[PDB]
């Protein structure tokens, strides 16, 4: 049983919209720090809203009585900047969450101390080249490098040390961390690259992908989603059609290359927000299945479900106008698509107790054995063109 | 204060023996898996033997049928019992457990001498 060890109003900062919102928060003892639009009246809790091994800051500017948690998530270092009223209010919330954190530090200490077997035994930047930027936050940056030693190409996602201070995930389809090292003041994560090219420029270059292709390709994200969920407890949140690429053989890749922007253009991409996370309200597995139901609209359809070159308007119609379809899409099609997209989470395909299940049964997905799509048994429709790992066709 | 503090090193001669005790304090050895390690003046440091919660032990090969781990609970210690030293044994010792280990935190370490 998780019980409640502070709760009360705090004003989050948002991303989005209206900058600075009332919301009610409560602090769990598993560490979980969530935040509603209403305190709430009684799923399983998402490790995005876990407070452990975080470093919280106190501030002053832009508010008076500001504060800062940091968390390194994975690969990505994310931050919550809240405000209070009082400076005393302010510390007994930076207490209350360093102590259900140290707390939490502690009792995973000594269980592990409890349980080591002869698991207790005791890279450089050098081995680089350097390529291509491929994105910048606040906290670092992530650079396309080729391996000296082996030629092979990585990503390497490169962290500022002093904002931070084998567990790998077994799926096909997502991006995995080969080392992770440090140097004096950077903490770096290479990373796999996929030589298949970039599904945003596969997209474009044949202006639609039949609904079987896109079903081939959802069918690889949904598996993806499913693991994260239900066995890292973890949502994504960043699902567009430019974290997809291909392999070699044409499979699904989602890449792990977001850093979070908040402090150096908005962090994400704004047509793939999810209502929930634009209003910075309560969210959960669902804001994915808005982003699958988003990018397979947009490879079945060839454009997206929500446009507009003003952001400020493209969110009203996130938020607001119900979905169109071109005239050619098929009902199954259209079906799936409407239950993705639904505004409200909870009636969202997908937003049940069920989850990735709900949309496995879909009849969009009819015939789709899921486990041959984890084994990658599924043959892909398109291969690209790239007949070895260190082939640069889709870069060059 | 809450620390682990190596003693029992010094000068031997080869096929001598040696006790090497790990006092902890602020630390209960009965709760952790604990270990031996060593690192001589110019290489890497070696894990040498490991004993769990449940008494069993476990030893790297250059060091097993000379050396035997042990852990005294009342005492609140580790001990590293040394015989047949051989020059190659030449090295300060160090006692850990796992989570300090990650976080490389190490006590003073002592210093086992064997030459002749
Ligand atoms: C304001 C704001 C908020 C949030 C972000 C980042 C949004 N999430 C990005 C993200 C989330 C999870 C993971 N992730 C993967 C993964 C995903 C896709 C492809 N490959 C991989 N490997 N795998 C794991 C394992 C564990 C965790 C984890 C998350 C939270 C807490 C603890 C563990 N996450 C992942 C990758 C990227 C940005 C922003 O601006
Ligand atoms: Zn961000």
């Amino acid at each position: 049983d998780v019980a409640i060890v502070k709760e009360g109003w705090l004003h989050k900062r948002g991303k989005y919209i209206k900058t600075w919102r009332p919301r009610y928060f409560l602090l769990k003892n598993d560490g979980t720090f969530i935040g509603y639009k209403e305190r709430p009246q009684d799923e399983a809790p998402l490790n995005n809203f876990s407070v452990a091994q975080c470093q919280l800051m106190k501030t002053e500017r832009p508010r008076p009585n500001t504060f800062i948690i940091r968390c390194l998530q994975w690969t990505t270092v994310i931050e919550r900047t809240f405000h209070v009223e009082t400076p005393e209010e302010r510390e007994e919330w930076t207490t209350a969450i360093q102590t259900v954190a140290d707390g939490l530090k502690k009792q995973e200490e000594e269980e592990m101390d409890a349980s080591a077997e002869h698991t207790d035994m005791e890279v450089t930047m050098n081995e680089f080249e350097y390529l291509k930027l491929l994105g910048k936050g606040t906290f670092g940056k992530v650079i396309l490098v080729k391996e000296k030693a082996t030629g092979r190409y990585y990503a390497m996602k490169i962290l500022k040390k002093e904002v931070i201070v084998l567990q790998n995930s077994r799926h096909p389809f997502l991006t995995a961390l080969k080392y992770s090292f440090q140097t004096h003041d950077r903490l770096c994560f290479v990373m796999e690259y996929a030589n298949g090219g970039e599904l945003f420029f596969h997209l474009s270059r044949e202006r639609v992908f039949s609904e079987d292709r896109a079903r081939f390709y959802g069918a690889e994200i949904v598996s993806a989603l499913d693991y994260l969920h239900s066995e890292k407890n973890v949502v994504y949140r960043d699902l567009k059609l430019e974290n997809l690429m291909l392999d070699k053989d044409g499979h699904i890749k989602i890449t792990d290359f977001g850093l979070c922007k908040e402090g150096i253009t908005f962090c994400g991409t704004p047509e793939y927000l999810a209502p929930e996370v634009l209003e910075d309200n309560d969210y959960g597995r669902a804001v994915d299945w808005w982003g699958l139901g988003v990018v397979m609209y947009e490879m079945m359809c060839g454009r997206l479900p929500f446009y507009n070159q003003d952001h400020e308007k493209l969110f009203e119609l996130i938020l607001m106008e119900e979905i169109r379809f071109p005239r050619t899409l098929g009902p199954e099609a259209k079906s799936l698509l409407s239950g993705l997209l639904k505004k409200d989470p909870k009636q969202r395909l997908g937003g049940g107790s069920e989850d990735a299940k709900e949309i496995m049964q879909h009849r969009f997905f009819a015939g789709i054995v899921w486990q041959h799509v984890y084994e990658k048994k599924l043959s892909p429709p398109f291969k690209p063109q790239v007949t070895s790992e260190t082939d640069t066709r889709y870069f060059d | 204060q809450v620390q682990l503090q190596e003693s029992g090193g010094g000068l031997v001669q080869a096929g001598g023996s040696l006790r090497l005790s790990c006092a902890a304090s602020g630390i209960d050895v009965r709760i952790k898996t604990m270990a031996w390690y060593r690192q001589a003046p110019g290489k890497q440091r070696e894990l040498l033997a490991s004993v769990l919660v449940s008494g069993s032990t476990n030893y790297a090969d250059p060091v097993k049928g000379r050396f035997t781990i042990s852990r005294d609970n009342a005492k609140n210690t580790v001990y590293l019992q040394m015989n047949k030293l051989i020059p190659d044994d030449t090295a300060v010792y160090y006692c850990n457990t796992y989570g300090r280990l990650r976080r490389d935190v190490w006590g003073p370490g002592t210093q086992v001498t064997v030459s002749s």
